[PDB]
C-alpha cells in the first residue's frame, strides 16, 4: 500500500536567487552644506544657447581618431 | 594671448555644455524606462538583472548614444589645443586667469564624468597649477593617490598651500604615501591612519569637505592590509579591506545626494532626475563647480566599482551580486558609455567567475549584452572614436573581447599585445601629468586591474583543462607578472593570485595514483616551496578567494608532513563565510580569523574533544578531492580520493536522480496515488544502490576511514609504532595510529588495500607486503583487550548536496552529523568553552520558539504541525512573520528554534536580523533545500543561507538538502522531536525516524544536521 500523494513546500527564494535589497546602504537625511572657500564672482556675457551651441560644435570635426597622434608631438 | 584663449574657452564650453546637455537627454531617456521596467519606487533584486539587460539595450539603441561620439573627439582636440596654449595661459598673471579657470574646469567635468581618468586628473592638476582652488586641490589630491602615483604627489604636496581645512586632509595622504614607500614606516603610519579613520567618524559635522575626506580616508585604509606581514607587523592589527570600502562607498554615496540626488547608489526611488544639466539653481558660469560635480560623481563610480571588484575577489557572493547590479543602474542613470561598460563587463565577468549557481542563464543574457553595447545597430563608428583616446576604455573593449571569446589562449595573446599598444598610445596624457620626460609612467590602475582580472580568469581555465605546454604561455605570463607588479600594494588580489596560478602552471602535481582513475626536477620543486612557506607565513591576513584557494590547497597537496597539510586545507575553505566575520570585527589581524601558523593550529585540534573527529573532504587547487581526517590523538590523515571528473560524474548522475524527485513533486499532473509512490520508490531504491556504488567506485576502500576515531589504547599503541617502524617510512605514525584502530571494523582485504594505499604515495616496500596480513591478525588481538563518538563532515560545497551522512558504512552507525567549516567548529567549540556548555547541548524544548507557515499559503501542513505543538507549550506566531525585533529576541532568549515554513529565512528571518543578534538557539529549518548549498565555483563556498547562521554562531542547524514532499518532512519532524524525550540524541533521533520514514534515502537522507549535537535536557 501507499499514502495519498503530497505537495511539496518549496521556496520562492531559491536561496538568494531573489533578494529585494533595502534602501539602507547609507545613512538617511544627510543634507550637507558646501563649506567652500573660493566662491568668487563670475562674468556676464551673451550665452550660446541650445541652438547656438551646436553651431560652434559644427565647425569642429576634430580629426578621425588621430588626436592621440598629435598628443606626443608637443 | 587672449586672442585664441577667449575663442577656445567659448569652444570648450560649447563642447562641454553640448555634451552635458547631450547625455542629459540620454539620462532622461532611461528615466522613461526605469518607471516602465522597475517602477516609480519599485524593488530591485538579483532577478532585476534580466530587466537591466533591457535598459542597456534601449540605452544603446536610442538615437542619442551615437551622438556623443562627436562630443568625445571634439573635447579631445580641446585638450590637445589646450596643452599647446597652456604655456600662455600660465603667463597671463592677471585676474583674467579667473575667467581662464573654466578652460580645464569645463574639461574636468568632461573626462571625470566620462571616466577618462588619465586625461581627467591632468587638466584638474593643471586647474590647480592655474587657479589654485582650495576645494579642487582637495579633489586633485585624491585622484593622484587613486592612480597610485607615488612620485608625483611628492612634488605637488610641498608646493601647494595647506590651510586649516586642508592640512587635516593633506596629512591623510602623507600617512598613506609614506606607508607604501618605506617598510619601516608601516607600523608608525598605520596608527596615524587608524587614529584618523576614527577621527573623522567621531566628528558629527555635516561638511561636504569633511565627507569628501570621510570616503577618501576610508579608501586609504581599505587597501592598507595588502602588505607582507613581518615580525613587526604581526602584533599590530590591520583594517580590513572589505568592511569599510562599503563605508568608503557609503560616504562617497552621501556626497552625491547633496549635489545630484539621482546618481546615488543607495537611491532606489528613481523618480528623481539624475540630471546634471540644471547644476543646482545656477553654476552655469561657475568654474569650481564643474570640478566639484565632475570629481565627486567620478569618485562615486570609482568606489562603487571598487566595492564591486573587491567582492568578486573576497568570495562575498552576496555583497558582490547586489553591489554589481546597483553599480550598473547608477551607471545607466549617468548614461556614460564608459561607466556603463565598466560595469556591464563585470556582470558578464562575475557570471563567468561563479558557475553552476543558476547563472548559466545570467551570463548568456549579460555576456551578449556587453557585445550588444559595443557593436553598431543594437538589438566601429562610436566605439572606435573613444577606443584610441581613452586609455581605460581600451582595456574595457578588449576585456569584452575576452568575455565574448570566453577567455581563450589566443584572446589573451590578443590582449597581451594590445596592452602594450594602449600604454604606449595613452602614454602622452600620462606624461603631461608629470611635466617631466625623465620619469616613466606606470599603466592606468583601472587598466592594470582589468589586465589582472583577465589573465587570472584565463589561468584558471588553463588549470581546468590541465596543460602548460607552450612557451608562449610563459611569455604571456612573464609579461602578465610585470604588468601587475607596478603597485605592490592596492592590487595584491591580482598580484598574489597570478603568481600562484603561474606557479601551479609550471608545477601541476597531478599525482596519478592507482585509485584515482580519471574518466572522460626536485631542485625546481623546492625553489617554489621555499617561497610558498614564506607566502603562507607572510600574507596570512589576506583572505582573497583566488589566491587563498589556490595556494593553501596546493601546499596541502604537496607537503611532506601531515600537520602542515591540515592547517593548509582548513584555511583554504569557506572564504565568503570568514570575510563577513572579518567585516563584523571590522579589523583584521594575523590570528583572529586565520590561525597563526601550524603551532597554534595543532593546539586547538588537541583541545578538540576525544569523541569529536572531523573528516573533511575538500577540493584542491587542481580540482581533485582530497580527504583530510583530523583528530586529537592522531596526526591528520590526508589521502586523495578522486579527480574532478569522477566527482562530476558523481554529481551529474545524482542531481539527474534528484531532478526526478523535483519533477515529480513540482509536476505530478494527474498521476494515480499508488504510481506516485511506486515510480520514485525504485528511484529511492536506486539510491539504495547508488551510495553502494559511491562507497565502491568513488571513495572505494577509503570509505571505511570515515568512521570516527577514538583514543588508541596504550597496550595497543605499542603496535601502531611497530606498524610505523616496520613500514620503513611508508606510513607515518598518526596515519598508522588509526589503521590499527579502524582494523576491527573493516575487512581483511580492505585493510590490506588501504595501508598499501598509503604506501603508494611514499616509497612502498616489498618486504612489508609479505609480512602485511600478520599486522591485521595482531591488530584484532590488541583492540579487543584495550561513548557516543561523532564523525563530523566538512564537505566541499561541490559535493555538499549529496547525503554524505547516509553511506553503507553508516547504516549501523548513526552518529554522523555534519559541519560547515573546520575553523567554524573551533569558534563553535570555544564558545561552548566560554559558556562552559556540555559538548552535546541540553535543550528544554518546552519554551522553544517556532515559526509555522507564514502568509497562510501552505495549507494543512500549517494545521498538521500545530497539532504537535498543541501537545507542547511553545511560543510563536502562525500565518505571519511577527517582526524582526521578535526574531532577534527569539534566537537570543529561547533555547531552540523551529521553522516549518517555506524555504529558509526568506521573509521571516533575512540576513538583516541574523547580523544584529547572536544565536544560542538551535535552529530547526524545514523546507525543500533549507541547507542546500548551490555549488558555486572553487573558493566561493557555495550559495546558501547556512553561512548566515555560521556567522551568527548558531550551535546546530537541522536542515534539508533538496526538494522534499511537505507531508513526509512534517511526518519526519513529529517523529524526531518525539524521539528526543519519549540518552537518545538528535543524530540518533534522525536515524530512528529513518526507520519510520516511508522512503529510505530519497526523503530521509535529506535531513542533515550542521553543528554540535542535541541531547535532551531532563
Amino acid at each position: 500500500l501507499a499514502a495519498d500523494i503530497e505537495d511539496d513546500m518549496l521556496n520562492l527564494e531559491d536561496q538568494d536567487v531573489v533578494l529585494s535589497e533595502d534602501r539602507p546602504y547609507g545613512d538617511v537625511i544627510d543634507p550637507a552644506e558646501s563649506e567652500a572657500e573660493a566662491l568668487a564672482e563670475l562674468g556676464v556675457e551673451e550665452w550660446d544657447s541650445y541652438p547656438p551651441i551646436d553651431p560652434a560644435s559644427r565647425i569642429g570635426d576634430d580629426f578621425n581618431y588621430v588626436l592621440r597622434t598629435e598628443d606626443f608631438a608637443e | 594671448h587672449i586672442e585664441k584663449l577667449d575663442e577656445l574657452r567659448k569652444n570648450v564650453s560649447c563642447t562641454v555644455i553640448g555634451f552635458a546637455e547631450q547625455t542629459a537627454e540620454l539620462q532622461q531617456e532611461i528615466s522613461e524606462l526605469f518607471i516602465a521596467e522597475f517602477g516609480v519606487n519599485g524593488p530591485i533584486d538579483m532577478n532585476s538583472l534580466s530587466k537591466l539587460a533591457r535598459i542597456t539595450s534601449y540605452y544603446a539603441s536610442s538615437e542619442y548614444f551615437q551622438g556623443l561620439a562627436k562630443y568625445q573627439r571634439t573635447a579631445c582636440k580641446m585638450f590637445i589645443t589646450w596643452q599647446t596654449l597652456r604655456k600662455e595661459a600660465m603667463e597671463c598673471r592677471s585676474k583674467d586667469r579667473e575667467i581662464f579657470a573654466s578652460i580645464p574646469a569645463k574639461l574636468c567635468f568632461f573626462y571625470f564624468y566620462n571616466g577618462e581618468l588619465c586625461r581627467a586628473v591632468v587638466c584638474l592638476l593643471d586647474y590647480i597649477d592655474l587657479s589654485d582652488d582650495t576645494l579642487a586641490k582637495e579633489a586633485a589630491l585624491r585622484w593622484l593617490m587613486f592612480l597610485g602615483e607615488t612620485e608625483l604627489i611628492e612634488k605637488k604636496l610641498k608646493t601647494w598651500k595647506m590651510d586649516k581645512s586642508s592640512k587635516d586632509m593633506f596629512s591623510a595622504t602623507e600617512f598613506a604615501m609614506n606607508y607604501l614607500k618605506k617598510s619601516e614606516y608601516r607600523v608608525e603610519m598605520l596608527e596615524k591612519l587608524m587614529k584618523l579613520r576614527d577621527k573623522v567618524k567621531s566628528d558629527p559635522t555635516r561638511s561636504f569637505s569633511r565627507y569628501e575626506l570621510a570616503s577618501y580616508v576610508s579608501w586609504l585604509c581599505s587597501t592598507l592590509s595588502n602588505v607582507p606581514v613581518g615580525s613587526a607587523l604581526r602584533e599590530c592589527e590591520f583594517p580590513d579591506r572589505v568592511s569599510h570600502i562599503q563605508e568608503a562607498a557609503l560616504k562617497s554615496d552621501s556626497l552625491v545626494r547633496n549635489r545630484i540626488p539621482g546618481l546615488a547608489s543607495s537611491q532606489f526611488d528613481n523618480s528623481v532626475n539624475a540630471s546634471i544639466w540644471p547644476f543646482l539653481d545656477g553654476h552655469q558660469e561657475d568654474s569650481n563647480y564643474y570640478v566639484h560635480i565632475g570629481s565627486t560623481i567620478a569618485w562615486h563610480f570609482e568606489m562603487r566599482r571598487e566595492c564591486a571588484l573587491v567582492n568578486v575577489t573576497t568570495a562575498q557572493t552576496r555583497d558582490s551580486m547586489s553591489a554589481m547590479i546597483l553599480n550598473l543602474r547608477v551607471a545607466l542613470k549617468s548614461a556614460s558609455f564608459f561607466r556603463v561598460l565598466q560595469t556591464t563587463n563585470t556582470l558578464a565577468y562575475y557570471s563567468s567567475i561563479i558557475e553552476e549557481a543558476g547563472s548559466e542563464k545570467n551570463a548568456k543574457l549579460m555576456r551578449v549584452s556587453c557585445v550588444n553595447l559595443l557593436s553598431s545597430n543594437p538589438i566601429v563608428c562610436n566605439v572606435c572614436t573613444i577606443y584610441p583616446l581613452h586609455s581605460s576604455f581600451a582595456a574595457e573593449y578588449m576585456m569584452s573581447y575576452a568575455i565574448h571569446s570566453d577567455f581563450s589562449q589566443l584572446s589573451i595573446k590578443h590582449f597581451n599585445d594590445e596592452f602594450a599598444r594602449i600604454r604606449e598610445r595613452g602614454m602622452s596624457s600620462q606624461v603631461l601629468m608629470h611635466r617631466d620626460s625623465s620619469v616613466r609612467p606606470r599603466p592606468n590602475i583601472i587598466q592594470n586591474e582589468i589586465f589582472g582580472m583577465c589573465v587570472i580568469r584565463w589561468l584558471t581555465k588553463k588549470l581546468d583543462s590541465k596543460e602548460s605546454a607552450d612557451e608562449d604561455t610563459m611569455e604571456i605570463f612573464n609579461n602578465a607578472l610585470k604588468i601587475v607588479r607596478y603597485l605592490q600594494q592596492r592590487t595584491t588580489d591580482m598580484i598574489l593570485a597570478v603568481t600562484q596560478l603561474g606557479r601551479q602552471l609550471e608545477f601541476p602535481m597531478e599525482c596519478n595514483y592507482s585509485w584515482m582513475r580519471p574518466t572522460i626536477d626536485k631542485e625546481r620543486f623546492e625553489k617554489v616551496r621555499l617561497a610558498m612557506r614564506n607566502e603562507m607565513n607572510h600574507y596570512g591576513h589576506i583572505l582573497y578567494r583566488e589566491w587563498r584557494c589556490r595556494l593553501f590547497a596546493y601546499v596541502g597537496r604537496t607537503s611532506r608532513d601531515p600537520w602542515e597539510a591540515a592547517y593548509a586545507w582548513a584555511e583554504s575553505t569557506q572564504i565568503g563565510a570568514r570575510n563577513a566575520v572579518q567585516s563584523r570585527l571590522e579589523k583584521c589581524k594575523r590570528g583572529l580569523v586565520t590561525m597563526s601558523g601550524h603551532d597554534r593550529f595543532k593546539t586547538c585540534v588537541q583541545s578538540m574533544p576525544d569523541e569529536m573527529t572531523l573528516v573533511q573532504i575538500a577540493m584542491a587547487d587542481d580540482k581533485t578531492i582530497y580527504l583530510v581526517k583530523l583528530h586529537a590523538d592522531r596526526d591528520p590523515i590526508i589521502m586523495p580520493l578522486a579527480h574532478y571528473s569522477q566527482a562530476v560524474e558523481l554529481m551529474d548522475k545524482f542531481t539527474f536522480l534528484l531532478d526526478e524527485d523535483e519533477m515529480i513533486a513540482k509536476y505530478p499532473g494527474d498521476i494515480t496515488p499508488e504510481e506516485f509512490w511506486k515510480r520514485r520508490k525504485i528511484v529511492d531504491g536506486r539510491m539504495m544502490t547508488f551510495v553502494d556504488e559511491v562507497q565502491k567506485h568513488f571513495l572505494g576502500v577509503a570509505a571505511s576511514l570515515l568512521m570516527p576515531s577514538g583514543q588508541l589504547g596504550p597496550k595497543a599503541a605499542e603496535l601502531a609504532i611497530k606498524i610505523h617502524k616496520l613500514s620503513k617510512g611508508g606510513l607515518l605514525l598518526g596515519e598508522a595510529k588509526e589503521m590499527v584502530y579502524q582494523s576491527k571494523l573493516m575487512d581483511a582485504k580492505s585493510w590490506e588495500a588501504l595501508i598499501l594505499r598509503f604506501c603508494e604515495m611514499r616509497t612502498t616496500d616489498e618486504k612489508f607486503k609479505s609480512f602485511l596480513p600478520l599486522m591485521h591478525r595482531n591488530s584484532v588481538e590488541v583492540m579487543n583487550q584495550d561513548e557516543k563518538k561523532y564523525t563530523y563532515l566538512v564537505i566541499c560545497p561541490h559535493l555538499s548536496q549529496f547525503c554524505w551522512e547516509r553511506l553503507p558504512i553508516f547504516d549501523e552507525y548513526p552518529y554522523v552529523g555534519r559541519q560547515v567549516s573546520i575553523h567554524s567548529t573551533f569558534s563553535q567549540l570555544e564558545a561552548m568553552k566560554s559558556q562552559e556548555k556540555q559538548i552535546p547541548l541540553q535543550i528544554d524544548v518546552q519554551n522553544a520558539y517556532y515559526i509555522l507557515d507564514p502568509d497562510n499559503n501552505l495549507g494543512e501542513t500549517q494545521k498538521r504541525m500545530v497539532e504537535y505543538i498543541n501537545k507542547f507549550n511553545w511560543e510563536g506566531t502562525v500565518g505571519s512573520a511577527p517582526k524582526s525585533n521578535e526574531i532577534s529576541a527569539a534566537l537570543s532568549q529561547r533555547d531552540a528554534f523551529f521553522f516549518i515554513g517555506h524555504g529558509s529565512g526568506s521573509s521571516v528571518m533575512p540576513r538583516s536580523v541574523l547580523k544584529q543578534s547572536t544565536c544560542n538557539a538551535i535552529s530547526l529549518l524545514m523546507g525543500c533545500g533549507s541547507v542546500r548549498t548551490i555549488p558555486q565555483a572553487l573558493g566561493f563556498d557555495g550559495k546558501t543561507a547556512i553561512l548566515d547562521y555560521a556567522m551568527a554562531k548558531c550551535p546546530l542547524i537541522v536542515g534539508c538538502l533538496w526538494t522534499v514532499t511537505d507531508g513526509e518532512i512534517d511526518r519526519f519532524l513529529i517523529r524526531m522531536i518525539d524521539d528526543c524525550f519519549e540518552l537518545r540524541q538528535l543524530s540518533e533521533a534522525m536515524h530512528e525516524a529513518r526507520s519510520k520514514a516511508r522512503l529510505k534515502y530519497l526523503t530521509g537522507a535529506a535531513v542533515v544536521m550542521y553543528g554540535l549535537p542535541v541531547v535532551a535536557k531532563q
